[PDB]
């Protein structure tokens, strides 16, 4: 199927700073990926983002009643919907399950990678650090980065390249808004 | 506890 | 900067495919099943704390369809350029033999929002237990999508997520097996 496709998108965005203390409403219109006209509550009128949207800005900006609907949206729409959702979104808190398992950088004889797997947490911001005998190991640390699972949880793997010796204790430490003190998981050779 | 939608603006023909 | 709530909509011709959803910080809160005119909550717990009049979503799609005809003509019928997806296959949690788990197929950075996705086990399509999200919007106005496959990890099975998209020359197959 090679028939040409045509795509319209609209994104009505509500941006919140310090809860509902400062709110910015953005009404954005797109043709394929190209934003062509927008209403910004910082401006109070539509503005063409490309020449494609100049007829819409001119036309909509002539309609004072349309504009007053858009100018009220920070209150009637953004602040309202924040109130509806805030308890299970803004305040959603899911702590991570933390696993440490060994692995290999390449097919080798001995495990030379320690994987700290951090799973199922929300929200996204997290800090994961590796310790050897109580000193932080900053070298040879590599990660998947932050992964969205698409179901309101995140995961990340944080790997430490090391050759483990007997008598060493390795500690993965996880800090996250859902935790009141660092979560630690140890691994011994 | 009711979600509000906002309408999309209609261009002219 | 703290948080962003987006009412995202799209309409696609000639497919006459529409979508209406709400996103919070990159996660879907709900979408409206256009055919059934029903609100579909991404997590069930959401539907006990809030409601949405799904019928109102259809009015937005109708305006979006009308705007699309206008913009299509204004553009001198300039069509979309296909952007093929990046595809990643991962599991929901560390893999343990015989311990139930979920394969996730993450399909990212593509447009238009039309894709065919198949899970394969040992090269054969599997349908039992699978689920998927709608097309999720990106800040660069491309799309992403998730497909899921609950499974029991064994040494005997290999998996693939197979993705077809008009920007791909051949189907994309992303492999997973027990290490
Ligand atoms: C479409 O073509 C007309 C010429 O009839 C031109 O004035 C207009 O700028 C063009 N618009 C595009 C290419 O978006
Ligand atoms: C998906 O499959 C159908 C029929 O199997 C086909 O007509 C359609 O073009 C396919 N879509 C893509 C994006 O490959």
């Amino acid at each position: 199927d090679t028939r040409p496709r045509f795509l319209e998108q609209v994104k009505h965005e509500c941006h919140f700073f310090n809860g509902t203390e400062r709110v910015r409403f953005l009404d954005r219109y797109f043709y394929h990926q190209e934003e062509y006209v927008r209403f910004d509550s910082d401006v109070g009128e539509y503005r063409a983002v490309t020449e494609l949207g100049r007829p819409d800005a001119e036309y909509w900006n002539s309609q004072k009643d349309l504009l007053e609907q858009r100018r009220a949206a920070v209150d009637t729409y953004c602040r309202h919907n924040y109130g509806v959702v805030e308890s299970f979104t803004v305040q959603r808190r899911v702590y991570p399950e933390v696993t440490v398992y060994p692995a290999k950088t390449q097919p080798l004889q001995h495990h030379n990678l320690l994987v700290c797997s951090v799973n199922g947490f929300y929200p996204g911001s997290i800090e994961v650090r590796w310790f050897r005998n109580g000193q932080e190991e900053k070298t040879g640390v590599v990660s998947t980065g932050l992964i969205q699972n698409g179901d309101w949880t995140f995961q990340t793997l944080v790997m430490l390249e090391t050759v483990p010796r007997s008598g060493e204790v390795y500690t993965c430490q996880v800090e996250h808004p859902s935790l009141t003190s660092p979560l630690t998981v140890e691994w011994r050779a | 506890d009711i979600f509000e939608r906002i309408a999309s603006e209609a261009s002219r023909l | 900067e703290e948080h962003v709530i987006i009412q995202a909509e799209f309409y696609l011709n000639p497919d006459q495919s529409g979508e209406f959803m709400f996103d919070f910080d990159g996660d879907e809160i709900f979408h409206v099943d256009m055919a059934k005119k029903e609100t579909v909550w991404r997590l069930e717990e959401f539907g006990r704390f809030a409601s949405f009049e799904a019928q109102g979503a259809l009015a937005n799609i109708a305006v979006d369809k009308a705007n699309l005809e206008i913009m299509t003509k204004r553009s001198n019928y300039t069509p979309i350029t296909n952007v093929p997806p990046e595809v990643t296959v991962l599991t929901n949690s560390p893999v343990e033999l015989r311990e139930p788990n979920v394969l996730i197929c993450f399909i990212d950075k593509f447009t238009p929002p039309v894709v065919n996705v198949t899970w394969l086990r040992n090269g054969k399509p599997v349908t039992t237990g699978v689920s998927e999200t709608v097309f999720l919007p990106r800040e660069d106005h491309l799309f992403r999508k998730f497909h899921y496959l609950p499974f029991l990890p064994s040494t005997e099975d290999v998996y693939d997520c197979r993705v077809e998209h008009w920007g791909l020359d051949e189907p994309l197959l992303k492999h997973w097996e027990f290490d």
